[PDB]
């Protein structure tokens, strides 16, 4: 249904009831009148509703972008080439935007799962979304709602030289 | 349209906008050089015609 290995979930661990009481569970009986009453009929229609799905089948695809010369390669005032390295890296900006997406669900369903023991056994899931944080925010923050790929190659160029400049402090 | 349509209407678009602003500019160099050195089509203006000149022998020999 979906990428495990995208959205990742640890194997679940319930543990098999235990009575120690004489009293019926109502909450046992409530669960045969869901799946009697609410589930199987569900279930039921959604069969049906399966089957005229199968009689036709059609596809659809995810469309691939073939990549074209970043604005590094792009001469002064080239448009033709500055509109596809532009476009391109507006595409890119938009996926980086989803995969900070991702990496914040991972964090926010790992802290909801491990219940009162989330600050110890979220860290993976934190680690990693701290450092993607990191880098999305060195690419595109502080440019502007006027951003374009020349002022991220800007603001990449301004870093690069200030850790160059760093590694002769040293 | 669809995304390749627009795209590439796209770049028409910008091909044109740039070819113009591009001649915009060098109209502007152009008149600059032809008004201040006067040796091309424009800002010419007007000398006496040589073809007035009569140069037949006049009635005294000096000139």
């Amino acid at each position: 249904s979906w990428d495990k290995d995208v959205y990742p979930e640890p194997p679940r661990r319930t543990p098999a009831p235990s009575p120690q009481t004489s009293l019926p569970n109502p909450i046992t009986y409530l669960t045969k009148a869901f799946d009697l009453l609410v589930d199987r009929p569900v279930t039921l229609v959604r069969e049906f509703i399966e089957r005229q799905h199968a009689k036709n089948k059609y596809y659809y695809y995810h469309r691939e972008f073939r990549r074209v010369p970043d604005i590094t390669e792009c001469q002064e005032k080239d448009v033709l080439c500055m509109f596809e390295a532009e476009m391109q890296w507006r595409r890119d900006y938009k996926v980086d935007q989803e995969i900070v997406n991702i990496i914040q669900e991972r964090l926010k369903a790992c802290q909801q799962r491990e219940g009162e023991s989330h600050r110890q056994n979220c860290a993976k899931e934190l680690e990693q979304f701290t450092q993607v944080v990191k880098a999305y925010q060195d690419r595109y923050h502080d440019l502007g709602a006027h951003y374009s790929a020349r002022k991220c190659l800007a603001k990449q160029k301004q870093r690069m030289l200030a850790e160059r400049k760093a590694a002769k402090e040293a | 349209d669809g995304p390749e349509k627009n795209y590439e209407r796209t770049m028409a678009i910008l091909q044109i906008e740039a070819e113009k602003a591009e001649l915009r500019l060098k109209e502007l160099e152009v008149r600059r050089l032809m008004r201040a050195r006067g040796d091309g089509p424009w800002f010419h203006y007007p000398t006496i015609d040589k073809e007035l000149i009569d140069h037949s022998p006049k009635a005294t020999p000096d000139n």
